[PDB]
């Protein structure tokens, strides 16, 4: 604990993230909503907009 | 120079102590390298040095 602030412990976590178009299982916190066809709306499937 | 082994870790940025701060001070933004080993094989005598 008397170490400088050079030579203290740190706790390191590294997230590594494979962004595809493959179905993503692992998602974001958002909001479905009721689907809406034949008419020019905008869209965002699994974050592709 | 040669110091008490256990005088070692007052040679270190940032450090507080008596070697530190009365005989011999490293800056806050040092770099570079301290290199010590035991030499009581050669510094040594049996009345005292």
């Amino acid at each position: 604990p008397t170490y400088g602030v050079g030579h203290q412990p740190y706790r390191v976590v590294v997230l590594s993230f494979e962004l595809l178009h493959a179905p993503a299982t692992v998602c974001g916190p958002k909001k479905s909503t009721n689907l809406v066809k034949n008419k020019c709306v905008n869209f965002n499937f699994n974050g592709l907009k | 120079f040669v110091i008490r082994g256990d005088e070692v870790r007052q040679i270190a940025p940032g450090q507080t102590g008596n070697i530190a701060d009365y005989n011999y001070k490293l800056p806050d933004d040092f770099t570079g390298c301290v290199i010590a080993w035991n030499s009581n094989k050669l510094d040594s005598k049996v009345s005292g040095n």
